[PDB]
Order: structure tokens, then C-alpha cells, then sequence
């Protein structure tokens, strides 16, 4: 009444409304997912973790405070933002800014997760994704603009949005964790981005290369990829439960083990090579062999605690797995190659192995001496940091018949007559127009669906012209507008400019043209 | 000890430090030091919020706006775009062009709304303690407030869900940033709804917080049937990303949605003894202006005024507008009913009172969307139309 | 070859002159369906501009929309294709048609063809993108099916490529 | 000591590395009874790593490997591995709800959940055992 | 360059690093890390409140509980010790035992507080864009608002004044915390009144936001009479800290404060169309219920309960309690002459209504004070002495 | 009146509030201080930085944040 | 200049040199001083206001700037007053920043210091006597 009422102080935990969340939903018949899907079972799962809006803002809010206390306080007062290796330094341009568009395509790839889920506490769940998927792009462009503020080279930190869009490395990144999330099968997202993606790659990718950073000089990027990965162990919660509903239902399940398959050749394509490359060749100091790094996360952790535990279950393992272990151990080293040979047409300074890092090379990979170590002996020889050489390797291997050529699937570099790793040439013609796949997998892809796969490449796109005019046509120079971002070393002096690239004669050719 | 090596680090290893500052030239590379300096910035200077958001949208040049080039790597089955111009009707010279006017990335979102959270429970746990609900009306508390309030949050929950296919559709950075931020701030309302019901449920006993009564009169309750016709539509009936949003926020929220959370169950809440439901909607008006500011940004300021697209595009607006306001207007003509239910206060409950709600929610509404887009409205009409389903 | 620049070519320059010349929206409509069936998807009659097709794509769909709202009554916008056609009967049609495909090979060329010709602004956006998840719905179930039962050189058989290079 | 980082075959370097690397037996994946956990170091997770999983959580699960990879402690143990953030903040002397315990908390290889005040990553998989 | 040396950070420095590194021993000294681990903790563990504040005081052993030992190094001409025994009337085995049950060091206190800063902010940015004050009942607001209210600001800035003699003499560190943390809060209640008044100036041309008006209703007005000579008393007639902290939070605040800005201003602003007052409403009593929670743990479970000195305590709170009391009720007798100034509201402002109020106010405060030192009240007397100043 | 007002969106920063604190101050016959001083002088001064009780724990608050991520996370 | 130094004048001197003048006759009384110092607490955001505010603009009205690197803070020493507009900062930086924003990293403060709106000043200026 007026008078009588319990006073004893009270709230209301997230957890008490959080059990309200499935009744939130009402039936309707338009009430259905927008997008194409094969997966049509019932799916009405329960979240494990009990967030609601205000304790999600609360907990990454938490999270932000003590990493922004970290960098803009502690960590610049010590000039960390200058203390870290050059070549670790120029890899947190690439690493930081690809990631930023895989976590960029994992918004809505989330997105597509919330759209096809049918319970209420799963959307729940794929909003909450959502917006880590956001938190974590902003994260990606802070490590960036913190080091186009605080450290010695400012450029290709700061612009890569538009630079990334000169070389060959950056078209397959559009689709290992972005086009191949959200260009198809809505629920089958719980299988790519999630089951393969989150609870596959992201741990090497985001957690392992924390401690590269680290042993480089870079205390930035634990700050913040670490905390970027505290929001994926409730991403992949939401698409287990999925898992288990396309598992149990006989008709979805018979999709399963060829969408995984699928997911995990289309990651692994271009993970593989490109961030194992980026880890050794783009560090001094190297934590561990990159092909231990896969073996320990991807091949025996994700493979036997993920897809091995769920062979009870009629998962398989991937039939694409051995290809894969191949490219674990080389192909890292072959994409090495064409990074170096086609060096002008990114945005960061390389540094070639140095005597140091080449025995090292070679007691980790028996063979790497006799091989890539001197072909880059060979380069370094020709004046390849040189800029008054006029000397490019790509040049090089087209006059020794080491052509370089696109996948049309994954758009992964393949050097067959250098590759180590898994590979070999198919060329197609196909309604006048011409086409290079390189493995089973891939191949299998584009015959089935030559629609989804009509991605141009740097050599069509480029054909006839020289690389100082591809270059200033998209910004690839620093502020002075002549000297390149890209160098092929990581000193302070001798740097390249356009005039440099240009004496160099280089033209990009049609490499099926001998076919 | 370990299986692993103990990594010594570069940053206060002796070794490695050494190793690493001679390897570190005396001197900067560069002098540009504005992360993403080429963005076009909206206001004097450019913003951390625009360089942290603008152009990560990987978008080539031929969806307006993109500075990469050729096509997408991985299509769907068919063709499909991963993002694509045939996702709207609506054109414009470049999609990154929005901005919104609180310049929220993602920590300044989270930290608003973490504060409410945190202040929300300290004012519960001391509103509890103070024995404030002893004075409301119950009649106001049980057979109103708790019943249709309740049933309101399926109203924000069904907008909330409208926003998933726009998040995976729409065309750029900044503007797929307001419309997350939007959906969160809706379910937000949707569970602050059952926050307060669950609460008053712990201070009044026999008072029911399940959504069961709610849900019945959402799903079934005529003074809901045209809100939860025009929810289903722009959720599910659409999937033209713009169209959604527009739709959603400017027509259908602006005027049901204003009226039911600020004239009836906040206004009213004031009239009736209610010291606790203000706290509630306070949240959930501030994040309508917070979302308005951002909608209203990237239809009127970008997509109506495009230079080449304006009139084109306000030929769009203009058309879902006259549907949607229709939609609308049907909503509050059946809302209104909930009138024949509460006890008469002259100036709020009366004809009179509610002929002036309707007139600021349409006039309001008027003024903030309907002249900015040249959409004529008759305001009087409307109010009438919707006067008509008042019971005297 | 010795291609042009990126975003600014004589390619681009003469197609946007060509498009300038549209006046009303029969005409524009078989110009853009006449162009997407020439210039885009696998089954394109040419590869002539491809490195500007998709760009001269969207500035015929600009030229398209912007005479549908100067020149169609609303209703027209909402519920017919630019053809003239009933929107909502195009979407039936085309279900039907690719769900009557007996092969996967059929079905993908009623998805593309679908495309070429309704693509928006031809079909309003609604209807399309409706009818365009229900079509790749059925594309995708079909081609999932025993998707490793046939091997790469049936394959390739089945999709009638020339094969040119295969690496021993 | 096989929850080791570098158990088995990382112990290996060079040819005979890569002999066991692409011997016939593992070029499919083997089920693992594992979970791993990866805590990124901090103050409070720093606390939780030594008076609580090393002691209480190593003497109920002998078979938990703790790891310093410099940035993040590497937890690898056989079947699960729990955390109760009421324990925590027992520790602590500060607010600590399991969400904040999750402030910190990274990898998770594993299926992971909350129930009330604990965190498990598991290696069973619920809603296909049991 | 610099004239001085720029250091090298031993942290990072090359040369230094090692240099410290071949200083540090290869184990630790001793293993007992917790901070202060001698505190007897009042909770299942020793919380980080208690670690940072318990025993900053160096008291010796002559104050209650001290660990120190002597005299002070300099004391007042005279003799007056630096802190001393003759502070106060009240004994206890160990000034040291308080601990605020929110457990406020410096840092949670401002976190919170600046969670409701820069969310006021926001609120009034949306208030004013929603329109809400347009509903606002006109005399309510501009003759009882705006007067009433503004001048009941001069209440809170008396209590906040009367903490600074407490903040010098009370004996110990938690204490001190409690009581500067209590007087931060009603500065607070006093800029935040006259915050909400200027921000109703903006919204109605015509009010008048200054103070004249409140501080001459404060000074002469017979409504606010009573209680003005009792914050004056308790602020500036009394020195005993422990006097000032019991009858400013204990008695004066726990009834006129409460009755004033609960069951006055912020329960009538729910009848009278007033949907902005109640935000700021719901502040000063989310700091009243804060505050009580400290006062109550100093006052009941350790002063009215000290083992030693209890019912020698309970003496004093009783002849304290028995004269401010007395005040308050007085203070309610002269404010219950504003009711016949505002419109009536059958249950609110009718005789039945303040009866009612009254009531709750008497009655909540024999439970949450006069019940647990012993002192015997009749609420139904001070309800009558109270409705004596009504007028029917 | 019920239907027009100004929308615009309005706050109250700190020093439109804190120019109003001087006011809050009323004359008694016992309102001086309570400590022994030499010092008797008038003091009507104003204080160079206008802080209310919302700002001064915005800035402390935001000196923390920053103070205690340095120490407990990096 | 070189007067506002921190090792300027005897600060210069080593040894009994030192000595000589620190226990001189003239120097046991203090000597009025024109000058104003400033330390500002080392971060991204007064890093910025160093080299772009006081360090460009500042010194272009005031050329008697002297900035100092002493680790964790700058150390500002001037004739007359040093002026930091947060207004100006706030624009350099891109986000929200106050006069109490831009006074989180303002410590030592040798002079007479106060707010004027936007813009923190300390002056050599005896506000209220000169
Ligand atoms: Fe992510
Ligand atoms: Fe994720």
C-alpha cells in the first residue's frame, strides 16, 4: 500500500532480463531470414553467455579504458611507439590493415549470422559479434594511427586504405576473410567465419603474432590484439550452437563436411603463405618456425580439439589438410619470392634475410639455402636495395622463365617453376577468356561456379604499363610525392623514387599469353 | 621452467633493444602523420572518429564513393555482389559521404552507454531503498504501465531486428556504424522495458513482470495491430537497406514510436504518480536524438542534397513516406484506443489533450523530416485521422 | 595490350557520351540489357571493356533511375519492372524457371540470365533482391550436392573449357 | 608434459621435423582430449594464474601446462579448465563479475560457457554428448 | 638540443637495463604480497578500499586504535593536539572500525559521479531537442518549481558546508572519506538544482533562472524558516564532529531533506506534468541512500554498538536526536504552508496525501534510525505536530 | 506554450553553473569560521577554474582511466 | 634563450665552482624572477601540443621558450607567461577536449596560473596586486 513496501536495496542483474530475451520474438510468416541459404533446420539454441546491451557496453568499455590508458599514457611517455624493429614496424602496416578488413567483412558477415538466426537469444548473440566486429576494425585502425604518429615511418601507416589497392598481396586478403564470409550461404557463416575462421585462424593470426610483436619491440600491438581476441571466444560460441543444429539434422548435415572443407582450403589458401611470410620474413627476431606456429595452433589444437572431437559426430577431416601441411612448410617461402620480386607495388620496406636469419632459415627448413637463400643472395648481388641499380627481380623472372601468375579463385600468387609449396598451373579457356587455377580445390570451385570467380587481377588490370605510372596512380609515394612508400630496404638512407622504378624499364606483361 | 622459449622482448631486453635502436634511422621517413590525411573531413578539422571509420570499406570505384578498382574476389552463387549498387534505390555521387553528428566509432559508444549502465543499477538498488513506488497510482502500475509498456518493447524489439539485413547490406563504413549502434540503442529500450517491469516486480508483490500478458497484447491486441503490421513490414516486408532505415527511424519511430515512449507512457507516467518510469524512457528518447541526429544526417544532408542525386532520391523518400506515414498514422489511430483505459486527466487524457500530443508529434515530425525532404503533410489531417480512433 | 589508366580512359569517357544520349526509359532499358547481356557474368558475348564494364554498368543505372523517377508514376517504381513487365509476376516466373532446371548447369544460366535483364533499376530492388535469394537458394542446393562426385577432368568436360596448360 | 607447447613433434627441428611433419599417420587430423586458454596478461589475470590455476586449478587438473608467451599465458589441460570469478575477486579485493573476469580472458580452443560466477572452456561438446 | 641530460630510462636503456637486471636478486624476499595484510578485514576478504585507506592516519596509541606512539610534533598554541580525543563526546575501542559498505576510495567515487556528469549532458541535450518541457504543468513550474526548489538548494549548500569542519577534526581515514565524499554529494544537489533551473531558462522565455528569488524565499520565507536555523545550527553552531555528521544526515537530512526532495518535489513533479525534475530527483536521493548506507555503519554497527562504549554513545545520540528532532519536525511544520499554494490533488496534496507522506517520512526513519539507538518515537505525534502547520 | 518551444539542443557547462555558486552563501550572525586565525581580513575572491562537482569527477575520473590501464594492463 | 635553461648560469658550474657562487654573498637572498614554468605530464596528447602548439606558435609570440625533455615530462620555462589554447589542441587531436581535458597532464605550475574560457595561461603577472 501507501505505507508498507519492502525497502531492501535491490537492481536487476543481467542474467534476469537475459532470460525474458527468447520470448522477445513473435511468429509471423515473413519472419524469416533474407538471404539464400541451404541450412534450413531448426535452430533454436540457447546463448552461453547472458549479455544484454548495457553489460556488453559496460564490459568492452572496461576493456577500452585500461588499452587506451596503456597507449596514449604509459606506452607513449616511454617512446615505445619508436622502439620497434623496422621490419616488425613495416609488418604492422600490412598485418594491421588487412586484418582491419577481415574483421571490416566480419561485421557483416555477423550481420548475415543475426539475419538467418531464428532465435531471439542468438541474435542476441550475432549483435553483440556485430559490434565487437566493429570494435575490433577501430582497434586495427588505432594500431595504425598510433604508428602514424609515434613511429619513424608514418607512411603506408598512414594511408593504407587507399595504398593496399596497388599490389597483388592485397586481392587475395578481400577474400581469404571477407569476400569468402559474406558472398554466400548465410548460416554456412558459422562455418567459415566461425568454425574455421574465429576458432581456427584468429588465434595464430591475432593471439601467436602478439608474441612476434613483442620480441620485435612492439609492446603496441599486444595492447590491443590481445584484446581484440577476448571478443572472439564469445563469437565462437554462437556458432558452435549452429554447428550442433546442422549436425544433428540429417538434411543439413549432408552439407557440413564440403562447406568446411571448402572454408578451410579458402582460408588456409592465402593465411598460410602470407602470414608466415609476414612473420619471418618481416621480422628480425623470430619467436618459433611459422610451419611449428600452424602446426601447434591450426593442425594439431584447432584439428583435434575442434574437427577431431566432432568426428564423432560424422565431421571429417578436411580432404584438403595434406595440400595444406605442404603449404605450411614452403609456401610461405615461395610467396616470399614474389613479395620481394614485385616489392614496388606495396606499401612497406622489406629487408632481405640476413646472414643471420638465413642460417636460420635453413636450420628450420633443410633446402631453404640451396633455394630461396640464393636466389635473394643472387638479387641483393644485382643491387636489389640499390636504387641506383635499375635492378627489380620481377623483371629477373620473366628473363629466366619464372613467370609469375594470379589464381583466379584465391588470388594467391604461384610461381610454378620456383614453388615448393602446393600447386600446379591449369589454364582454361573458357567464352574467350583465358584463366590460371592452381590447385584441386580451387580449380573444383571456379568449374562449378565460374560466376562467383571474376575477380580481375594486378596483370589485366595493369597490362602494357609501367610500374612508376601504376605506383603514382595510386599514391604509392610519400608526402614529398616522388619517393616510394615501398623500398626493398629498412634503412634510413637511399630510399626509391618513381624516377628510380622508372629506369628499371618494368612492364606488365599478359602471362597467359603464352598459352 | 617450460617446454617453449621465455621470448626476450625488444622493448626492455638489453640485447634486443640494442640490436633494435641501431637499426632504427635517426630521422622519420615521413612527415605526414595524420592517419588517413586524404579524407575529405566533414567539419574544420578532421576527426579521430572519421579517420578511425572512413574508407575501410574496401568499395571500388564503380559503387560511388570507392577508391579501389576491379571486381569483387568471391560473388554469391549467381552474381550477387558482396556489396553492390542493386542493395538500394537510392544513389549518390559517394557513399562514405554520412557522418554521423556525434562522431561515434566504437569506444565513445560503449562508454555512453556503459556509464547509463552502471548509473541504472545504483539508481535501482537506492530507488528500492527509498521506497519511491509506495505513491503510484496502481491502477497506472498494473492494468497500463506493466501491460502495454510491456507490450511496447516488442515494437523496439521488431525495429531492432529490422537493422540486421542492413547491417549486412549497406553501402559504407560510417553509415553501417549508425545503423548497429541504432539496433543495439532499440533492443536496449526492448530490455530496459523488461528491466523496470522486472524491478517493480520485486518491490510489488502479485505484480507480474513475465512478458506473457505483454506478448498476448502485442500479438493480438487491437491498440497494437497497426504498430505490429508496419514493425513486420519494415523488418521483414524489405529488404532495400535505405528503405529500412528511413522507414524504421524517420517515419514509423519518429511518429508512433515518439508518440507512444514520450507522449503516452513517459507524459503520462507524470499525471499518474510514476517516479520510476521516467528513468527508463529518459534513456530511450536520449538515444532517439542521438540515432536522429545520425538518420537525419545521412538522408537529408547526403541523400537528399546529393548534387546529382537529390531529386532523385526525394522521389523515393517521398513515395515510402506516404506509405509509411499511412502505416503510421493507422498505428496511432489504433493506439489511441489505450485512452478508453486510463482514468481521465483534463490537459492529457481528454480530447484536448490528446489532440495536442498528435499535434507536437506530427508538427514535431514535420519540421524535422517532412520539410527537409519536400514531403507536404497536412498536419491537421493527420491528427484527425488519428482523432478518429480516440473514444470520447 | 597496353591498357589505359584505372579510373579515367577513353573506354569510360566514350561510354558515358553514349549513355548521355538516353532520353527516356524504354530506351535506357534495352540499353542496359543489351549491355549487361554483351559485357558482364561468364557468359558475356565480349571481354572487350572488362576492366571498365562494372563501372559504365553503374553509370547506365544512374542514367536508367534518374528517368524512371522524372518520367514513371510511383506506383510504377514500386510494382513494375522497367520492361513494362508486373514485378511480381517476373519474380514468379523466374522461380519457377529455375526451380524446373533439371541440372545445375541449367539452373546457373537461368541465375545469370535473371541478372542480365532484371537487375535493378530494370526491376524494383525489392522484388529483385526477394527473387535473387530464392534463385541462389536453388543454385546453391543443386551444385552442393555431390559436390566431389565428379572428378576435375569430367569436370571440365561438363563446363566446356579449352583446356590449354596443364602443369605435369 | 603432452600439454607441453612444444610437446611431440615441436620438439623436433629440422629434417626430422619435417619427416614426422609429413609422415602418412598425420595428414589427418587426431582427436584431442584438450582444451586450450589463452589469458592476456594483466595485474588481475596475473593473480588468477598463480593463486588459482596453478594451485587450485593444477591440483584438481594435474595435467594443466602454463606458459609465459610473453604477452598471454598459454593454458593447455586434458578434459576442462575452470575459473570462478567470485574466487577471483576474493583475491583481488575489488568488484570482479565473471564479465570482468572475461576482460582479459583471449583463445579459447575449446567449447567455452559461463555458468553464474564460473568460466569453463570444455572439452566436451554439449548438445552432441551426453 | 637541451642544456640538461636527457635520461636514459632504466627501463629500456640498453646499458642501464643490464645493470639493473644483475642488481635484482633471482627470488623474492618475502612472500607476503597483500598490501597492509595486518588490516583486520570487516568482509570474508580484505578489499582493496581497506588496503588503501585503512590506517593512513598515523594515530598514536592514545587515540583508539592508533598503531603510532607519542605525542604530535607541532600542536595548536595552546596544546590543542593535531587530532584529539576532545573532538568529540562520543568514545569507541577504535575510530578505525568504520567502513563504508559502498567501500568509496577516491577513484570509484569520481568513476561514478562521472558517469552521471557527462550523462546529465546528454540527457538535457535530448530533453531539450525532445520538447518534453512543453507538457510541464505552468504554475507548478514557474511558481513551486522554480521558487520552492531553487531555494531548497540553500539546504544542501548548508549541510555541504557543515562537513568542513568534520573533514579537519573527525579521528580516522575511513571516516574522513565518508564525510568529504557526503559533502561533495549535497554541493552536488545544490549546483544540480540550480543546473536544472538555468536549462529550464533556455527552454522557456521568461523564467528566470537567478537566484534572487530562491535565496530571498531561503532567507525570509516562513516555509523555509524552520529549517534554515536548523542547517545554520548544525553547519555553524556546533563543532563535534560526530554531532554534526549524526543531525545533518541522521535527523535533519533523513527527514525534512527527505520529505523536501522526495515526498515534495520529486513525488508531486509525477502529478503535475513535470517530466524533467524527476531526472535530477533521482540523484540527490541515490546520494541520500549512499550517504545513509556510511552514516548508518558509523553511527549503529559501530558507535550505538561499540563494545565499550554503546549505551555511552547511544546517551549522547539520544539527547542529540531528541533536540534535532525537535528541529526538523518544527522545519516540517513551516513547509507543509506550501501545500497551500499549490493545486490540489486528491491523495498528493490533500490533508490525507501529506499525511500519508508524512508518515512514510517518520515512519521509514524510526526503522532506519531511531530503532536502532534506542530512541522511542511516536510517528503518529510528529505526523500531528507536523499537520498543525497544514492548512485545510 | 503546449506546442511551440525552442528544439534546439541545449546543455549546462560547468561555468554557467559555477557563476551562481557565489550566491549560494547566506548572511548569519554565526557564519565564520571555527578555527583560531590571526588572519581577519576580507576574502571575497573568485577561484580561477570553474569546477562544479559533475566536472571535477569528469576530469579525475579521466585522469584515473588513463593512470590505472599504465599499471594494471601495460 | 638561453636565460630560461634549466642548467642555465650556475647551474652550469661543477665542483667549487659551484660552491663559489651557490654560497656567494648576493646569492643568499632570492632575486625576482619574470619568468613562468610549466611541466607537462609526457602523453599522446601533450606530445602533440608540444611540437605543434608551444613549440611552433607558442614560440613564435614568445621566443624566450625553453623546452626541456626531462623522461616522463616536458619542462617549459618562458619570460613573462606561457599560453595553451585546448580549443587549438582539440583540433589537432580530432576529439572532444576541454580546458579540463588539456589540464589531465598540466602538473608543475611556477607562476600565476588560470583559465580564460578555452585557453590555460600562467603568467608572471600578480593578478589582484600588479
Ligand atoms: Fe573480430
Ligand atoms: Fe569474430
Amino acid at each position: 500500500d501507501a505505507l508498507k513496501v519492502n525497502r531492501a536495496p535491490v537492481g536487476v542483474e543481467p542474467q534476469e532480463v537475459h532470460k525474458w530475451l527468447q520470448s522477445f520474438n513473435w511468429d509471423f510468416k515473413e519472419n524469416r531470414t533474407k538471404y539464400p541459404t541451404k541450412y534450413h533446420m531448426a535452430n533454436e539454441t540457447k546463448e552461453q553467455f547472458k549479455v544484454i546491451a548495457k553489460e556488453y557496453a559496460r564490459m568492452e568499455a572496461a576493456k577500452d579504458e585500461r588499452q587506451f590508458g596503456t597507449l596514449l599514457d604509459g606506452l607513449t611517455r616511454l617512446g615505445a611507439g619508436n622502439k620497434v624493429h623496422p621490419r616488425w614496424g613495416e609488418t604492422m602496416k600490412v598485418i594491421s590493415n588487412f586484418l582491419e578488413v577481415g574483421e571490416y567483412n566480419a561485421i557483416a558477415a555477423s550481420a548475415m549470422l543475426w539475419d538467418s538466426a531464428t532465435a531471439a537469444e542468438q541474435k542476441n548473440g550475432y549483435l553483440a559479434q556485430v559490434l565487437d566486429e566493429i570494435r575490433h576494425t577501430h582497434q586495427c585502425a588505432f594500431i595504425n594511427h598510433y604508428y602514424s604518429k609515434h613511429y619513424h615511418d608514418p607512411a603506408g601507416h598512414n594511408d593504407a586504405r587507399r595504398t593496399r589497392a596497388i599490389g597483388p598481396l592485397w586481392k587475395g586478403m578481400k577474400r581469404v576473410f571477407a569476400d569468402g564470409f559474406i558472398s554466400g550461404d548465410a548460416v554456412e557463416c558459422s562455418v567459415n567465419l566461425q568454425l574455421v575462421g574465429e576458432a581456427c585462424f584468429t588465434n595464430p593470426l591475432i593471439v601467436a603474432v602478439t608474441e612476434w610483436a613483442s620480441a620485435n619491440g612492439d609492446e603496441i600491438t599486444p595492447t590491443v590484439f590481445l584484446s581484440v581476441e577476448t571478443d572472439e571466444l564469445r563469437h565462437m560460441a554462437n556458432g558452435y550452437q549452429t554447428v550442433v543444429s546442422i549436425a544433428n539434422d540429417p538434411a543439413s548435415a549432408k552439407f557440413l563436411n564440403t562447406d568446411l572443407n571448402n572454408a578451410f582450403w579458402t582460408q588456409q589458401k592465402y593465411f598460410t603463405p602470407v602470414l608466415g611470410y609476414l612473420f619471418e620474413y618481416g621480422s628480425k627476431f623470430k619467436v618459433e618456425p611459422w610451419v611449428k606456429t600452424w602446426n601447434r595452433w591450426v593442425y594439431e589444437d584447432w584439428g583435434g580439439i575442434w574437427i577431431g572431437r566432432l568426428g564423432k559426430y560424422g565431421v571429417e577431416s578436411p580432404a584438403s589438410l595434406r595440400d595444406a601441411k605442404r603449404d605450411a612448410y614452403w609456401a610461405h617461402h615461395d610467396l616470399a619470392l614474389a613479395a620481394y620480386a614485385m616489392w614496388p607495388l606495396g606499401f612497406a620496406r622489406l629487408a632481405l634475410p640476413d646472414e643471420e636469419d638465413q642460417a636460420w632459415f635453413e636450420a628450420n627448413y633443410p633446402g631453404w639455402a640451396d633455394h630461396y637463400g640464393k636466389i635473394f643472395n643472387e638479387w641483393k648481388k644485382l643491387g636489389y636495395e640499390d636504387p641506383k641499380s635499375g635492378f627489380i627481380p620481377y623483371q629477373w623472372l620473366l628473363a629466366n622463365g619464372h613467370d609469375v601468375y594470379i589464381d583466379r579463385v584465391s588470388q594467391v600468387p604461384f610461381i610454378p617453376s620456383l614453388a615448393k609449396g602446393t600447386g600446379s598451373l591449369r589454364v582454361h579457356e573458357f567464352n574467350g577468356k583465358k584463366h590460371s587455377l592452381t590447385d584441386d580445390w580451387g580449380e573444383r570451385q571456379w568449374l562449378i561456379e565460374p560466376e562467383r570467380y571474376e575477380c580481375h587481377n594486378v596483370f589485366e588490370q595493369y597490362e602494357g604499363r609501367e610500374l612508376s605510372e601504376v605506383i603514382a596512380e595510386g599514391h604509392g609515394v610519400r608526402s614529398d610525392g616522388k619517393t616510394l612508400i615501398a623500398q626493398p630496404h629498412t634503412r634510413g638512407d637511399n630510399l626509391w623514387t618513381l624516377e628510380d622504378i622508372k629506369r628499371a624499364g618494368c612492364v606488365f606483361p599478359d602471362p597467359l599469353a603464352k598459352f | 621452467p617450460q617446454s617453449s622459449q621465455v621470448t626476450k622482448r625488444g622493448l626492455t631486453d638489453p640485447e634486443r633493444a640494442a640490436i633494435i635502436a641501431a637499426a632504427v634511422p635517426d630521422h622519420a621517413l615521413d612527415t605526414q602523420r595524420k592517419y588517413h590525411y586524404f579524407i575529405q573531413p566533414r567539419w574544420k578539422r578532421l576527426s579521430e572518429y572519421e579517420q578511425l571509420s572512413c574508407y575501410a570499406q574496401p568499395n571500388p570505384d564503380w559503387i560511388a564513393g570507392g577508391l579501389d578498382w576491379g571486381d569483387w574476389t568471391q560473388k554469391f552463387h549467381g552474381g550477387r555482389p558482396s556489396w553492390g549498387n542493386e542493395s538500394t534505390e537510392l544513389r549518390t555521387t559517394d557513399w562514405y559521404r554520412h557522418r554521423d553528428p556525434a562522431r561515434r566509432w566504437h569506444h565513445p559508444y560503449v562508454k555512453d552507454k556503459s556509464e547509463e549502465a552502471r548509473y541504472t543499477q545504483r539508481f535501482l538498488a537506492a530507488y528500492s531503498s527509498e521506497g519511491s513506488i509506495r505513491t503510484i497510482d496502481p491502477y497506472w502500475r498494473d492494468e497500463i504501465l506493466n501491460k502495454y509498456f510491456g507490450a511496447l518493447l516488442y515494437s523496439e524489439y521488431g525495429l531492432f531486428n529490422a537493422h540486421s539485413s542492413v547491417g549486412r547490406d549497406c553501402l559504407s563504413d560510417t553509415i553501417r556504424q549508425t545503423a548497429v549502434f541504432a539496433a543495439l540503442d532499440k533492443v536496449d529500450n526492448a530490455q530496459m522495458i523488461q528491466m523496470e517491469r522486472l524491478f517493480i516486480a520485486k518491490l510489488v508483490p502479485g505484480f507480474d513482470a513475465s512478458t506473457d500478458v505483454p506478448k498476448k497484447i502485442w500479438t493480438t491486441d487491437p491498440i497494437y495491430s497497426g504498430a505490429r503490421a508496419t514493425v513486420q513490414e519494415i523488418w521483414q516486408g524489405v529488404q532495400d537497406w535505405n528503405e529500412i532505415l528511413w522507414a524504421g527511424h524517420a517515419v514509423y519511430d519518429a511518429t508512433f514510436g515518439q508518440f507512444a515512449r514520450r507522449e503516452f507512457f513517459q507524459r503520462l507516467a507524470t499525471v499518474y504518480g510514476d517516479t520510476l518510469t521516467p528513468f527508463f524512457t529518459a534513456q530511450s528518447q536520449t538515444y532517439f536524438q542521438t540515432t536522429r541526429g545520425a538518420i537525419d544526417d545521412l538522408f537529408v544532408y547526403c541523400l537528399a542534397n546529393d548534387s546529382e542525386f537529390g531529386a532523385h532520391n526525394r522521389t523515393f523518400l517521398n513515395a515510402w513516406t506516404e506509405h509509411y506515414l499511412a502505416s503510421s498514422v493507422a498505428a496511432l489511430k489504433d493506439f489511441v484506443g489505450l485512452y478508453a483505459k486510463v482514468e481521465k486527466v483534463a490537459g492529457a487524457t481528454d480530447r484536448a489533450g490528446v489532440s495536442e500530443a498528435l499535434q507536437r508529434v506530427f508538427g514535431d515530425w514535420k519540421i524535422d523530416y517532412a520539410d527537409k525532404i519536400g514531403f507536404r503533410v497536412d498536419v491537421d489531417q493527420k491528427v484527425d485521422a488519428v482523432l478518429a480512433g480516440y473514444k470520447n | 595490350a597496353k591498357r589505359e589508366p584505372i579510373h579515367d580512359n577513353s573506354i569510360r569517357t566514350e561510354w558515358e557520351a553514349k549513355i548521355a544520349k538516353l532520353t527516356s526509359v524504354d530506351q535506357a532499358t534495352k540499353f542496359i540489357q543489351d549491355f549487361r547481356l554483351a559485357y558482364t557474368s561468364p557468359f558475356r558475348k565480349s571481354y572487350d571493356i572488362d576492366v571498365d564494364y562494372q563501372y559504365i554498368e553503374r553509370k547506365i543505372e544512374e542514367k536508367l533511375s534518374v528517368l524512371k523517377t522524372e518520367k514513371l508514376p510511383v506506383a510504377d517504381l514500386i510494382t513494375k519492372a522497367t520492361t513494362g513487365e508486373d514485378a511480381a509476376a517476373v519474380e514468379a516466373t523466374w522461380i519457377a524457371k529455375i526451380k524446373a532446371a533439371k541440372s545445375k548447369y541449367e539452373a546457373e544460366r537461368i541465375h545469370i540470365e535473371f541478372r542480365q535483364l532484371y537487375k535493378p533499376p530494370v526491376l524494383p530492388v525489392n522484388v529483385f533482391l526477394r527473387t535473387d535469394a530464392a534463385l541462389g537458394t536453388v543454385l546453391m542446393e543443386i551444385r552442393n550436392t555431390d559436390y566431389y562426385g565428379t572428378p576435375l577432368e569430367g569436370l571440365r568436360k561438363e563446363r566446356g573449357v579449352k583446356v590449354l596448360h596443364l602443369q605435369a | 608434459a603432452h600439454n607441453a607447447y612444444n610437446a611431440g613433434i615441436m620438439q623436433k627441428t629440422g629434417k626430422a621435423f619435417a619427416d614426422e611433419f609429413f609422415a602418412e599417420e598425420n595428414q589427418v587430423v587426431h582427436e584431442s582430449n584438450a582444451v586450450v586458454l589463452v589469458l592476456m596478461k594483466s595485474d588481475e589475470i596475473d593473480a588468477i594464474i598463480e593463486d588459482i590455476v596453478l594451485k587450485g586449478g593444477k591440483a584438481k587438473n594435474p595435467s594443466i601446462v602454463v606458459e609465459d608467451k610473453a604477452g598471454f599465458w598459454w593454458i593447455k589441460a586434458d578434459g576442462a579448465i575452470e575459473i570462478d570469478a567470485a574466487e577471483a575477486g576474493e583475491l583481488l579485493g575489488k568488484p570482479f563479475s565473471v564479465y570482468d573476469l572475461l576482460i582479459n580472458v583471449a583463445s579459447a580452443v575449446g567449447r567455452a560457457y559461463t555458468l553464474g560466477t564460473k568460466f569453463t572452456i570444455t572439452s566436451e561438446l554439449m548438445g552432441l554428448d551426453r
